[PDB]
């Protein structure tokens, strides 16, 4: 119960998104082509705005998004294996769109 | 009295203290002192107890106090390594368990066929610092019911006796009680782990019931106390109780206790020996006893 | 390990135990100090008091309270906070002023809306006239000071120096000293009045005081609350000890049986 | 020893020295035997070989022998079976200190720390019992008064606190007592009080008739006529 | 400004005099920043 | 009676008459003095019992005498010996500091205390 | 120099050094090496005492260096394992007790008789991690009279010798001493004792005195940083602790106390090395030597 500086809370506040992001269940794996946008949203920091309690309902939404909307997207990150400017952008403008949650 | 390990000298003096105390023409004393080597101490409490079931099935109570059954584990120990066997958990056979249960199911209350007959057990341990992670106190606690943990810290602290009661429980040993003594302690029990809790966080909430509680315990704490070697009657014991259970220690503050309880005994009896009659014969209260004496140890409390 | 585990814990403990002893010794150095400007401090707001007296008393509210920046200093921060919201509560509508940040993170939490000034660094500082005389001189221009009729500040009274109770009073206002029956006793011209510069001046002197007493039960309780954390700390490492007593009856132990297995084939 | 009691009727006052080589020994003679080790390395015959010793030693009814051991154990323990056994056969601890020691006081018996198994009421008299645990509360509590007296500071003290404080150190310094044999170190001759002396001084104290005989006159004196010489010459 | 801040002003003149102790320069000296609220909302901080 | 008291001095006390300079002129107290209330401009002070003197340099403050024979005084400084010339260095820099700027109050501060100083 | 479980390279630097500050031609180094078979290294420090005693018995001296004693343990456990001893605490023999006590008891001052003579002992003993609850260096730890204790921390913080004072003792302590060396550091003991618990009471605001404790005693420890391989005599070691006690190094910034020592004893030697001399011989000082002395320190520290 130490006293914490904006600079200290950055990494704090960052940090609890991620943990929370890292959490699962059991008895639900998923495919390649849909962890790599997850990763992104909590490595480039979207969560860090979207509240602490409600990642887990994020994560869940910004899935089923993706699988009406961006499924050409999902199918050349799978097919290719990397992701070009172009997907680095869209994968963006994705994340941003949902980003209110 | 089996006096497994000790000093002869501690004996010695044990056998003057009991005939000044005009006890030992009913007492045995069994002997296996440190001095006399450790396969005489192993065979102790057993040869001793063969003695206990005599009485036992004769149909008459008896009792048996194993002091102390860490010391007849260790006088087993050597003789078991001298014989080529590898020790166990805590440097202890691992068949020491094998002795303490068939020692301790030779005192047991038997039925109406063998006469009503029982042998009754006090097994008496030496821990090492309060610790039961430890093979030998474990063992004997398992096989037995109820424990009587005491504390050194409050021995020190002037808790004579030092009966902690935090850790001792009964569990088949609470049908003992007649009904007087149902009544008059009824949830005394449970009152004084309720002031644990209190006391925890008396290093959150402080309120009047939760200080009301701490007062009365500590009170309640420093009641039970009572001289040793001079053990105080139970038709005595019978009133101190009641008073306290029933919350009357809110008018008698902790360094008056122990006055107002020879004055309030010696007010009973001079009053109203009626009360101690009934309770020395019938051994039960009855409501309209109770509420005689509520009303005498209220006007006591006064004055 | 267990064995090692133990040992690795104990030297967290003592170092816990070093440097909350060594909290408790800085703060009582601080404590002398703290003290001695609070007597003087006392004595000057005697003589605005004495005056208010022979004045007879007529005294929307301002709250402001006073702790300061650095955590750990006791319930010094949380009971202020809570004899605050005593009063947000007799006017839902109170307006708070939080000197210091430790103070401000609790309070703005129960009511987003009411924050409107707030002062930093005043935690790690002494109560000096510089800082109070600038805090009231803005307090003014916000917060419109002199319209409201009672103003009241909060702090922890040091009544003992094991205790610290959470008070209040009331500061004056301009209002006061013009209604009041006995302002007619006192003599002054249409040349200077005494509402406006004196309100001023005693927004300051007041302040100063409830500054320098709200500090001194802070680090007095700061002193009382590193002195309870020795006494329990030294209970963990006393159980501590009899950890690694039993990891090591147990080491010695274990490894006997192996050789003798050994042996033994 | 037990020849002068046996047959001379004569008491012996029998010391030994470490009592932690006495287990130390033998382990050794266990191990090499082909006996196996218990318990902490230590020899399987720890007990039998202890009891023997300790019943060898008591009270005949010619004469007498005691023994005052030094008790010295494995690295700071007191869970290890080696003590646990000693401490069976002991009755008193006498524990001396370091922190007595540097006020120049010895006796450098830690008197708190200094308790019995035969300090009673029925064992030393009912006065001697109660006399001794008067002296030691007080000591009990003008140590933990010393305790928060240095953090608030020294000006807290009622009238009634200080009569403790007062009563504790005046027998803080009579507890030296000059010794015989370190009769050259001290300059002044060793003295002796018998038991009878000993209750009745610390009684004095009790009834405040030292409560005001000055505080470095209690410094190397004996019973309690004797301190009577030394407080006139701390005045003259 | 505010009478208190003449006041404030005119003590530190004071002792600008030729004598001087350690709770003086103190009494005048600040280090301190106060934070700007409204409304949560708050524009930028700045010198006290 | 007089007191003085500071932020971090407490000074006691018996006085006969205490005699302070006020905006208002000047105003003296003698014995009791009829209740008056004036702040207390930069001011050397002098306070006198039986034919001894005592005097004090007072930076400010407020001064209220109370029927009952008690001259309540509060500064933020206010001994004159004590307080001792680099004043007339510190008004060249605030003469420069107007040139280009409470700069201004400042250095009226600072001659308004430096007038007082010269009666020194 | 009894070169136990120590490589040939180990040794080889030893004999380089040596070389360099001449102190081979008394000097011996009796070497059981790491490689060499576990029977030469247990045998290695009995071997060493006998080249030692046949100068004690002539009414000679030496001094022996055990190093270390501590794989002395590893070869016997060896040795005992083999052939079939079974081991006492921590897997190291039971009698590994018997082996080192039997040594060290040779290591002490003979009478008049035996024509007065010595063999002096400094045994080393090293720790695992400073664990000295462990079976080889608590049996050493009794047996020894005098400890000293390097504490891993001082050796980082660059004082080397990285001697921890609290839990360095002598045991037979100032017996054999110089007078004059034993005055000037008495004050030392005390003062160094105290500048470590006020140590911990700047990890901030303190009182003056403590603040005073503080700096004074930075530079205490400051000087008994004593640059390794440089040898110092009696005449040399008496004045620099002297300046230190008496305050006139409080003046001298750390950067400069080590500077401080080696100008100072050069200045005392041109001026009059006289009293120098004195102290040497003697071993004392007097109230005459001391007048000048002081006299001497405070014109040096003044330019």
């Amino acid at each position: 119960g130490s006293d914490l500086d904006a600079s200290t809370k950055q990494t704090l506040v960052r940090g609890e998104r991620l943990t929370q992001l890292l959490k699962q269940n059991q008895y639900s794996p998923l495919a390649t082509e849909e962890q790599v946008p997850l990763i992104y949203a909590g490595v480039n920091g979207h969560l860090d705005g979207i509240e602490l309690s409600r990642i887990g309902e994020f994560e869940s939404s910004f899935l089923s998004y993706l699988k009406s909307n961006h499924n050409e997207l999902l199918t050349e990150i799978r097919e290719k294996g990397e992701l070009s400017k172009e997907l680095l952008a869209s994968l963006k403008s994705a994340t941003e769109s949902f980003v209110a949650t | 009295y089996v006096a497994v390990g000790q000093k002869r000298s501690t004996v010695a003096q044990l056998v003057q203290t009991l005939e000044q105390h005009d006890a030992m023409k009913y007492s045995i004393i069994v002997a296996a002192t440190a001095s006399e080597a450790a396969p005489l101490q192993y065979l102790a409490p057993f040869t001793a107890a063969s003695i206990g079931e005599w009485f036992r099935d004769n149909g008459k109570h008896a009792l048996i106090v194993y002091d102390d059954l860490s010391k007849q584990a260790v006088a087993y120990r050597q003789l078991s390594l001298l014989l080529r066997r590898p020790p166990g958990r805590e440097a202890y056979p691992g068949d020491v368990f094998y002795l303490h249960s068939r020692l301790l199911e030779r005192a047991a209350k038997l039925s109406e066929k063998e006469g009503s007959g029982s042998l009754t057990a006090l097994p008496v341990i030496e821990t090492q610092g309060g610790d039961v992670s430890a093979y030998i106190p474990t063992n004997v606690i398992s096989i037995t019911d109820g424990q009587i943990f005491l504390e050194a810290e409050l021995f020190y602290k002037g808790i004579r006796p030092a009966i902690n009661v935090g850790l001792s429980v009964s569990r088949v040993g609470s049908a003992a009680q007649v009904k007087a003594l149902k009544q008059v302690a009824g949830s005394l029990k449970l009152f004084l782990a309720q002031y644990r809790e209190v006391a925890a966080f008396a290093q959150s909430d402080l309120d009047a019931s939760t200080k009301q509680t701490l007062v009365r315990g500590e009170r309640l704490t420093q009641l039970l106390k009572q001289n040793q070697y001079s053990p105080l009657a139970t038709e005595e014991q019978v009133p101190l109780i009641y008073a306290g259970v029933n919350g009357h220690l809110d008018g008698i503050e902790l360094s008056r206790i122990g006055e107002f309880e020879s004055s309030f005994l010696s007010y009973l009896k001079s009053n109203h020996n009626e009360l101690l009659t009934e309770i020395r014969e019938k051994g039960e209260l009855s409501k309209e006893l109770l509420a005689s004496l509520k009303s005498a140890t209220e006007s006591f409390v006064a004055t | 390990a267990t064995l090692k585990e133990v040992e690795m814990r104990l030297k967290s403990i003592k170092n816990i135990e070093k440097i909350t002893k060594t909290m408790k010794i800085v703060a009582s150095t601080r404590l002398s100090k703290a003290e001695k400007a609070k007597i003087s401090a006392k004595k000057m707001d005697e003589a605005e008091q004495l005056f208010y007296k022979n004045a007879e008393t007529k005294n929307k509210e301002l709250i402001v309270a006073i702790t300061s920046d650095k955590g750990l200093c006791g319930s010094i921060h949380s009971q202020l906070a809570k004899a605050v919201r005593r009063h947000l509560n007799d006017q839902p509508n109170a307006d708070i002023v939080t000197i210091g940040d430790k103070i401000k993170m609790q309070l703005l939490r129960t009511h987003p809306n009411n924050i409107k000034l707030s002062i930093n660094g005043i935690g790690k500082d002494a109560p000096t006239f510089q800082e109070s005389a600038l805090i009231a001189d803005k307090l003014l221009s916000v917060m419109k000071a002199g319209t409201y009729p009672k103003i009241s500040i909060f702090y922890n009274d040091p009544v003992s120096s094991l205790s610290f109770e959470p008070s209040e009073k009331p500061i004056f206002n301009a209002k006061t000293i013009e209604q009041s029956p006995s302002f007619g006793k006192f003599e002054i011209d249409t040349d200077a009045n005494v509402p406006r510069d004196l309100f001023e001046y005693t927004l300051a002197n007041q302040m100063l005081t409830a500054m320098a007493q709200g500090y001194a039960a802070e680090i007095s309780a700061r002193r009382n609350a590193m002195d309870n954390a020795s006494k329990n700390a030294g209970d963990m490492i006393n159980r501590y000890s009899i950890l690694y007593n039993r990891t090591r009856q147990a080491v010695i132990t274990n490894e006997l049986v192996d050789i003798i297995t050994g042996a033994s084939s | 020893a037990e020849y002068f009691r046996d047959e001379e009727g004569q008491d012996v006052l029998l010391f030994i020295d470490n009592i932690f080589r006495f287990t130390q020994a033998g382990s050794e003679v266990s191990a090499l035997l082909g006996r196996i080790p218990s318990a902490v390395g230590y020899q399987p015959t720890l007990a039998t070989d202890m009891g023997l010793l300790q019943e060898r030693i008591t009270t005949t009814k010619k004469g007498s022998v005691t023994s005052v051991q030094a008790v010295y154990v494995p690295a700071d323990d007191l869970t290890d079976p080696a003590p646990a056994t000693t401490f069976a056969h002991l009755d008193a601890t006498t524990v001396l200190s370091r922190g007595i020691s540097e006020l120049g006081i010895y006796p450098a018996v830690d008197p708190l720390d200094s308790k019995s198994r035969l300090l009673d009421a029925a064992v030393v008299g009912q006065e001697h019992y109660d006399v001794a645990s008067k002296v030691q509360e007080t000591l009990q509590t003008y140590k933990s008064l010393q305790d928060i007296i240095a953090i608030l500071g020294m000006d807290e003290l009622s009238e009634q606190d200080k009569l403790t404080v007062e009563r504790a150190r005046k027998i803080q310094r009579f507890l030296s007592q000059p010794f015989a044999v370190a009769e050259v170190f001290t300059g002044i001759p060793g003295k002796l009080v018998r038991l009878k002396d000993t209750v009745a001084s610390f009684k004095a104290v009790l009834e405040g008739k030292y409560d005001n005989i000055p505080e470095h006159a209690f410094y190397m004196v004996g019973g309690i006529e004797d301190v009577v010489a030394k407080a006139e010459k701390l005045a003259a | 400004i505010s009478y208190a801040a003449y006041l404030n002003v005119a003590a530190q003149a004071i002792r600008s005099t030729e004598l001087q102790t350690a709770s003086v320069l103190n009494r005048s000296q600040t280090d301190a920043f106060y934070t700007q609220y409204k409304n949560a909302s708050e524009p930028t901080p700045i010198t006290k | 009676k007089l007191q003085f008291a500071l932020p971090h001095e407490t000074l006691y006390s018996e006085v006969t008459q205490v005699n302070l300079p006020a905006k208002s002129g000047r105003i003296g107290v003698l014995a009791n003095h009829v209740p008056t209330v004036e702040q207390l401009l930069p001011g050397v002070v002098e306070v006198m019992e039986g034919s001894n003197s005592k005097k004090f340099f007072i930076s400010g403050g407020f001064a209220t005498v109370q029927p009952d024979s008690q001259l309540c005084v509060t500064a933020i400084e206010a001994p004159l010996e004590s307080f001792s010339e680099n004043i007339k260095n510190l008004l060249a820099e605030a003469k420069k500091n107007v040139s280009s700027s409470r700069e201004a109050a400042e250095a009226a501060i600072q001659v308004e205390v430096l007038e007082n100083l010269q009666s020194v």
